């Protein structure tokens, strides 16, 4: 039964994903004064899958001016990353026990580059070359502040096994220790799926959409599913690594309401956060990282390198 | 080396690592281990040109301990003549080769 | 197998998901839709031409940065060892070096992003 | 030894192919120049993990940082020649004649 | 030398090559036509080296019509509306400006009553064309709930605009010889309560922007635009108020 | 009026909530209720294997205790 | 003195986030060595047996060496259990 | 059967480097070491290398990614190269097919390849080595011991990455 | 017999569409601050499934807001040209429905439709923007009324 | 909180260790009689093998030395079932 426990984990990350392009029209409009879509069935709750039929059935038109290899290979490289990025989650028993799982999925995370350069490049329009470009530098600029923070997080568990960190935290929710470096870490993540105050490829004055301009219709939409599925996965991420909860061996139902509830609740930060704050510029947007949120980064790092060792607190490896 | 500071001013610097019969962490042997530890205490202070062939027969076990090149060769020949007969069919292999 | 698995049902779904989508749709094939876009107008005779950048030192540095990431890495392996001490030393004297290669960047322009 | 071997070995060699056998471009070649330390860095790996040589695991991250330090550098070679030239493509890299 | 030899041009003293063809180029962007973040009609034919705008070309012509021909067919009680949608966010105010300009060559003034209403409906006008200012600036620079929550109040102004005139936007109100016709009962006390209302949301809007930090760093001290050189320049209204001339018609 | 989110959010939540169980339920029906014996190590491996030796069906989530031996 | 204090209170007004960091790391640095407890670390460190203690061959006059692996003398970490 | 899978991903290691090396588009050239460098990591992780194999995965496909944000910008040009633009290259591409195929068929017949060094056709699996780990991977500790036994390593390294920025910094600087 | 089938399954896809639909903005004058009042908390065009902002590329109506002059006509026939199928473009306002105000003007063209394909007449100076909405409203009610599958099954 | 949980997370690590210590010589004991069994079997099975080759000398170590090796796992899952081979390799690895 592997292959259903498989198609149990992407189906109903699928319908999640449909679902958050409600919830995002909702929380906005009721955010800033509007009731939302509530007339494609009751409360909205019908509207994507209109919008999905649409989507589907919608001209996908070819770019005269590409290889239609990489018009076709980079939806595929970012919604497959993106799916199989939840593989290894920590669900009260996650699908797969690798024991580097947040090394495996901080690798995995770097890929959404290969999605954006080529979809980018092979559209072959200036916004697309330009947007390919500033994305991409946006996405490692921040990749790396992300690594520092895994690290020194994770000094304190003990392992790259993710599973362990629910018995890191267990007592005290993990922020506790590390709030500093959550903002941060929060904050990076906000950088790298390209949100509204840190998007900067959108850019609806200079730059339209940056990468999914020339994309139409599935295609277009596939690359909506991995943006809006990398939403999920990495408040989930962010959920587990500092906003712990428990889990009783005996009864597993448990662990798993309390970290969906921690993950929507995350989301609907995102949404939040999306809502209000006005969009970075791209001097101000490298500026952020590289001038101060880096040597931050490097400090803390230091800081939570050192203080289990005087503390006589070092994880335990296994 | 050709300036051996490491032993003139005393301090290893890059030995630690040169061969795996050192002190590996947490005592970890590597797979070959009692095969070069055999040669590296049969040639010492003996001479390379002198003691590469004293020390023959231990450097051939050494590397063959290294690649299997013998050991795999072997197994080879006796795949290529069980499935020989097999295929042309006299005996059938016993229940602890199947289950 | 298992892991090998899921990876082979994530790509064959994705395939399946932009099959769907570039062959179920319907399409006149008239040639002005060719045309190239630029909010309203096409993007003349550009979108391919050599990019006269300068961010290319921050993409760089990028790199170069990520090099002892990676070197830095093997701490939460490296902090369950005997002598603690040497470890301190030696990780501390890492990302005292990451923040002075930044330092460097910062004071000599380098990762203020090229005008 | 066995077929893996021969592979990654096999790789290096058309790796050295490519990257010294020029055809026209530069940047190009330094990146079949980079994948050469690819197959070198996966070959390396296969001793040291096939003979338990806990210590020489370290070696491939080290042989690692420097290799991308001369594609660092090599690439920032090539947009020094790419903006007064033009581009990449060696032909007309022949200024430095006599 | 043999003979190719011959093809061999010395190098030159200094070790450096004459300088070649000239690669420097600014890669002219359209940044138009359609572009609707520019309220729908705009082209700026920019150079640049990359990021530091060199030198901006706009094009306006492209909503162009021949209004200032077309006045001079028709009477000027005919050709009142044509200010109204002239600069369609200060409808009012140019009904004002144009209708002021025309009973000053009749040597006419409005009665009094006629003076206050005008006043009050282009005041109304002033805060529907500063909401539209700040906001549609909210909406390029990324903030969206600010659109919003004022354009219900701008909705509010238009029902006002509906109950004297008769339409919501384009008035024909302030006609020459004083307003068309009088308010409707109760107005005022419509306008009382909205009044009232007003400020605890112009403040609203004002703590999500003024020390927001990336409302400012966006905005701060970009696009300088010296004193002496803005009255040179024509510049008129906020963007001489902004410099620091301390000028407005409402009071000279 | 906030609620009319909540039918929005609900169904994600119960997007969101299955495979939470889903792949919980399964492992404890495959490993005989037991939940997964994660094998992070060689150690945990070779008991595994010898477990599943010792069970004689080729399943290692069978277990059987001093009655299985004299 | 005063140009030392006035220079600290700018860096803490003009970029406050690298006098943070740079503070934050100054610590880093100092204080394992100051601290008291770095080398109980090392015992932390040093008790757990990742491998067999593989055991000597018994010819007499070892009293240290425990004879029983539930023998009173050898090595001991009752201050494990109390830390 | 997937058992040959530990030989399979050596194979389209080697072929997915000759179109690398064929000299195609730079990007293509890309591709294909991005295919070569995904199946590597397979190679690497099935012999135990876990951290090693995700280790060159996160820094590899940072370093094809940056190897691209030039190729945009320093390398493309009005019209380009296409993987069928050239005659030539599908000419090296089917060279770096035939002559791989050959050997291993040779290998699969004779088992005693003469090609350079002594070779064995006999699969991979045998070279694995039984033992145990107890509770500590073999891989990780060893990568860990740089911070305890790398005393030269880390020093000489991060030396060495310090004056790369230096020069990175000067090369660059344009006057 | 198949008009059964072939009716529900397009019946759902028009469905899809006119629940769907996303306009391509482009406002030239008044025209375009009514449209943005009508998107405004009041009326709410989002809550409809609209979404008012969309690209060129991936968006189903155009609305002619405003007056639409000679020199912009070209911009509009190319942006038109790129819209995919379907693509139903509604004119709002007298400027942009025929000539306008400055119908008899030199530089402006006399109407959408001389210039593209208009599938909704929006009149009103501007159209009050429940008008817009109720013109968005008779272009929904006209996605219901599709019969694509069926003219195909019955060509 | 987090120094006092960590040192019960390596009060139960020792803990755990001390069992792996306590049960070591047990495993050992069953694993140098399983492989033995294997080298054993392949041994009795590979004479029938050879006996019709000229020139194959049973049972012959290819080391000069006459210390005892490891047996390179080859020889231990040889003529065995694919699947046994397939496991012993691979399992640890593709175990999840
Ligand atoms: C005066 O001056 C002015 C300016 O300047 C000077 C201006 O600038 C502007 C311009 C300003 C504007 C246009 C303002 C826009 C305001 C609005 C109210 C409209 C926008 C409203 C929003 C709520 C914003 C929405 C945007 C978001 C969230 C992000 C934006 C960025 C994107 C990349 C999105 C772009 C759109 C996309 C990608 C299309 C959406 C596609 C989908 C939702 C696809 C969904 C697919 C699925 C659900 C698939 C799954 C389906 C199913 C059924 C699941 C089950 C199936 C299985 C197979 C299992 C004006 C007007 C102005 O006045
Ligand atoms: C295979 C190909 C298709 C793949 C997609 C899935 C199958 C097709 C879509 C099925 C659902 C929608 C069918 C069409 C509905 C429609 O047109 O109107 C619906 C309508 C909506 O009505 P309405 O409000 O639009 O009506 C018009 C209103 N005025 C006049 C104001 C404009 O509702 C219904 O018919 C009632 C049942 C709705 C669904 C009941 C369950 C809802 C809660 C669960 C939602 C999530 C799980 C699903
Ligand atoms: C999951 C989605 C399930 C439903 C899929 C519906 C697919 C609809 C495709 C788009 C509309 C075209 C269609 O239905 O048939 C194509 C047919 C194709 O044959 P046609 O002759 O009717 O096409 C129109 C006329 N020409 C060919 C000139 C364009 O077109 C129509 O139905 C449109 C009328
Ligand atoms: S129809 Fe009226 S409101 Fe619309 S653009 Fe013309 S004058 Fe303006």
């Amino acid at each position: 039964m592997f292959m259903i426990n498989i198609l149990s984990l992407i189906i109903p990350i699928l319908l999640a994903v449909a679902f958050l392009t409600l919830v995002e029209r909702k929380v906005l409009g009721y955010m800033q004064l509007r009731k939302g879509p509530n007339v494609v069935g009751p409360y909205g709750l019908l509207q994507p899958i209109a919008d999905a039929l649409k989507l589907v059935t919608k001209e996908p038109l070819r770019p005269g001016t590409s290889s239609i290899s990489m018009f076709i290979i980079a939806p595929i490289l970012g919604l497959s990353l993106a799916l199989t990025m939840w593989v290894p989650l920590p669900m009260p028993y996650p699908l797969i026990n690798m024991n580097l799982g947040v090394l495996f999925m901080l690798a995995m995370s770097s890929l959404a580059v290969y999605s954006i350069l080529w979809s980018g490049w092979a559209s072959n329009s200036k916004y697309a070359l330009i947007g390919a470009l500033r994305a991409v530098a946006q996405t490692i600029s921040y990749e790396v502040t992300l690594a520092i923070i895994l690290l020194s997080v994770l000094l304190m568990n003990g392992s790259y096994t993710l599973s362990t960190l629910i018995t890191t935290q267990e007592h005290i929710w993990m922020i506790f220790t590390s709030w500093p470096l959550a903002m941060m870490w929060f904050i990076s993540t906000l950088a790298e799926t390209n949100r509204a105050p840190f998007d900067l490829t959108e850019g609806e004055s200079e730059l339209v959409s940056g990468f999914n301009v020339e994309y139409a219709a599935g295609p277009f939409a596939m690359f909506f599913m991995a943006e809006y599925a990398n939403i999920i996965m990495m408040n989930a991420f962010t959920a587990i690594l500092f906003l712990g909860a428990s889990h009783d061996p005996h009864t597993p139902e448990l662990y798993t309401i309390n970290f969906v509830l921690k993950t929507l609740a995350l989301t609907i930060t995102f949404l939040w956060i999306r809502a209000s704050y006005p969009r970075f510029r791209y001097d101000q947007l490298m500026h952020l990282l590289w001038k101060s949120f880096l040597p931050l980064t490097l400090a803390l790092c230091m800081w939570h390198i050192s203080l289990p060792i005087m503390t006589a607190s070092i994880p335990p490896q296994s | 080396p050709f300036f051996d500071v490491q032993k003139r001013l005393g301090l290893d610097l890059d030995r630690w690592m040169t061969i795996q019969s050192a002190e590996q962490p947490h005592k970890i042997p590597g797979r070959c281990h009692a095969f070069e530890k055999e040669w590296i205490e049969c040639a010492h202070g003996i001479g390379g040109i002198r003691a590469e062939k004293e020390c023959k027969i231990e450097f051939d076990d050494f590397v063959e301990c290294l690649l299997r090149q013998k050991t795999m060769k072997r197994l080879s020949a006796i795949k290529r003549q069980r499935d020989k007969l097999i295929k042309e069919g006299k005996y059938t292999p016993p229940p602890h080769h199947l289950g | 197998m298992n892991i090998m698995l899921t990876l082979l049902t994530n790509v064959t779904l994705a395939s399946l998901l932009v099959l769907i989508a570039f062959w179920l749709p319907q399409l006149n094939a008239y040639s002005e839709k060719t045309s190239p876009y630029e909010c309203g107008f096409d993007p003349m005779g550009s979108a391919r031409l050599p990019f006269s950048m300068k961010f290319f030192l921050v993409a760089i540095t990028f790199l170069l940065f990520d090099l002892e990431i990676a070197l830095l890495l093997p701490l939460p392996w490296a902090s369950q060892t005997n002598n603690l001490k040497t470890m301190l030393t030696m990780a501390l004297f890492l990302l005292i070096l990451l923040a002075a290669s930044l330092a460097y960047e910062w004071t000599q322009k380098g990762l203020e992003w090229a005008e | 030894m066995p077929l893996v071997y021969m592979n990654i070995i096999m790789a290096f060699a058309i790796a050295l192919a490519g990257l010294l056998m020029y055809r026209s471009h530069l940047m190009s070649s330094l990146l079949c120049l980079e994948g050469m330390m690819l197959s070198l860095f996966i070959m390396s790996t296969l001793i040291i993990l096939n003979t338990h040589f806990t210590l020489a695991n370290m070696m491939p991250i080290i042989l690692l940082v420097f290799a991308a330090c001369e594609a660092a550098l090599g690439l920032s070679l090539l947009v020094m020649v790419s903006n007064t030239y033009g581009t990449d493509y060696v032909q007309n890299l022949n200024l430095l004649q006599c | 030398p043999t003979k190719e030899t011959a093809h061999w041009k010395p190098p030159p003293w200094n070790d450096v090559d004459p300088p070649k063809d000239t690669l420097v180029s600014n890669l002219t962007l359209n940044f138009g036509p359609q572009h609707p973040a520019a309220h729908g009609v705009l082209r700026l034919v920019m150079e640049l080296s990359g990021e530091m705008v060199r030198k901006c070309d706009p094009h306006i012509g492209l909503l162009h019509r021949g209004t200032e021909k077309l006045i001079e067919y028709k009477t000027y009680l005919q050709a009142l509306p044509y200010f109204d949608r002239l600069d369609y966010v200060s409808m009012m105010c140019n009904e004002q400006a144009y209708s002021l300009a025309v009973e000053k060559l009749l040597n006419i003034q409005p009665p009094p009553r006629a003076q206050w209403i005008r006043v009050l409906f282009g005041e109304i006008t002033r805060l529907l064309n500063h909401i539209m200012a700040v906001t549609t600036h909210a909406l390029d620079i990324g903030a969206m709930t600010p659109f919003f929550w004022m354009f219900e109040e701008r909705e509010k102004m238009f029902e006002f605009y509906e109950r004297v005139s008769g339409a919501r936007m384009h008035a024909a109100y302030i006609r020459p010889g004083g307003v068309h016709q009088d308010l409707p009962l109760g107005l005022l006390d419509d306008i009382y309560e909205f009044s009232k209302n007003f400020s605890f949301r112009i403040d609203e809007l004002e703590e999500m922007l003024t020390n927001n930090r990336i409302w400012r760093n966006r905005t701060v001290d970009i696009g300088v635009v010296t004193a002496e050189d803005a009255l040179n320049y024509g510049f008129s209204g906020v963007m001489l108020r902004g410099s620091g001339i301390q000028w407005d018609l409402r009071k000279t | 009026m906030w609620f009319e989110i909540l039918p929005g959010i609900a169904v994600m939540a119960a997007c969101l909530f299955i495979p939470g169980m889903a792949t919980a339920h399964i492992h404890k029906f495959t490993n005989g209720g037991k939940e997964k014996r994660v094998a992070h190590f060689s150690y945990q491996w070779n008991l595994m294997e010898r477990d599943r030796c010792i069970s004689g069906v080729n399943r290692y989530h069978v277990t059987k205790g001093l009655e299985n031996i004299d | 003195a005063g140009r030392i204090a006035s220079f600290l209170k700018n860096a803490w007004a003009k970029e406050p986030v690298l006098v943070a960091s740079f503070a934050i790391g100054g610590l880093a640095i100092i204080l394992p060595s100051l601290s008291p407890y770095t080398n109980y670390a090392i015992r932390i460190n040093r008790a757990t047996p990742y491998n067999y203690p593989v055991p000597l061959r018994d010819d007499g006059n070892m009293p240290d060496v425990p004879s029983h692996p539930q023998d009173p003398q050898g090595p001991s970490l009752e201050w494990l259990k109390n830390l | 059967m997937t058992m040959y899978i530990a030989f399979i991903l050596s194979t389209i290691f080697v072929i997915g480097f000759v179109g690398f090396s064929s000299k195609p588009s730079p990007i293509y050239g890309g591709l294909g070491l991005i295919v070569s460098g995904g199946v590597g990591c397979g190679i690497v992780l099935n012999f135990g290398g876990s951290f090693l194999g995700l280790m060159v995965f996160l820094i590899y496909l940072g370093g094809m990614l940056v190897v691209f944000g030039y190729t945009t910008a320093m390398a493309t040009e009005m019209y380009p190269e296409v993987w069928v633009s050239n005659k030539t290259v599908f000419g090296a591409f089917v060279s770096g097919l035939m002559m791989e195929f050959c050997m291993v068929y040779y290998a699969l017949k004779e088992e005693e390849v003469e090609i350079i060094f002594k070779f064995n056709g006999l699969g991979d699996w045998v070279i694995y080595d039984t033992g145990d780990s107890g509770f500590f991977s073999e891989e990780a500790m060893g990568i860990a011991a740089l911070y305890s036994y790398g005393t030269w390593l880390v020093i000489v390294t991060g030396w060495s990455l310090l004056i790369g920025v230096v020069v990175i910094m000067e090369i660059t600087r344009g006057n | 017999r198949g008009e059964y089938v072939v009716a529900k399954l397009d019946d759902l896809v028009n469905w899809a569409r006119r629940s769907s639909l996303w306009p391509m903005t482009f406002g030239l004058a008044c025209c375009a601050v009514e449209m943005m009042h009508m998107a405004a908390p009041r009326y709410d065009m989002d809550r409809f499934g609209v979404v008012f902002r969309a690209s060129p590329r991936q968006s189903d109506v155009m609305i002619v807001a405003g007056t639409l002059t000679n020199k912009m006509a070209p911009a509009l026939r190319k942006v038109y040209d790129q819209m995919p199928e379907p693509r139903y473009v509604v004119s709002m306002g007298s400027c942009a429905n025929g000539g306008g105000y400055y119908h008899y003007s030199y530089s402006v063209v006399r109407g959408c439709d001389r210039i593209v394909p208009v599938d909704i007449y929006v009149p009103g100076c501007p159209p009050t923007a429940e008008a817009l909405l109720y013109g968005i409203l008779q272009l929904q009610r006209k996605i219901k009324r599709e019969k694509r599958l069926r003219i195909w099954y019955r060509r | 909180s987090m120094m006092k949980w960590n040192r019960e997370r390596r009060r139960l690590q020792i803990e755990d260790f001390e069992a792996r210590i306590a049960l070591m010589p047990l495993f050992q004991a069953e694993k140098d009689r399983r492989v033995l069994q294997m080298l054993r079997e392949n041994l009795e099975e590979e004479a029938i093998i050879m006996k019709d080759v000229p020139d194959w000398k049973v049972g012959e170590s290819v080391f000069h030395t006459t210390r005892w090796v490891t047996p390179m796992m080859g020889e231990l899952y040889g003529l065995r079932t694919n699947e046994e081979i397939l496991s012993a390799t691979y399992g640890f690895i593709w175990y999840t």
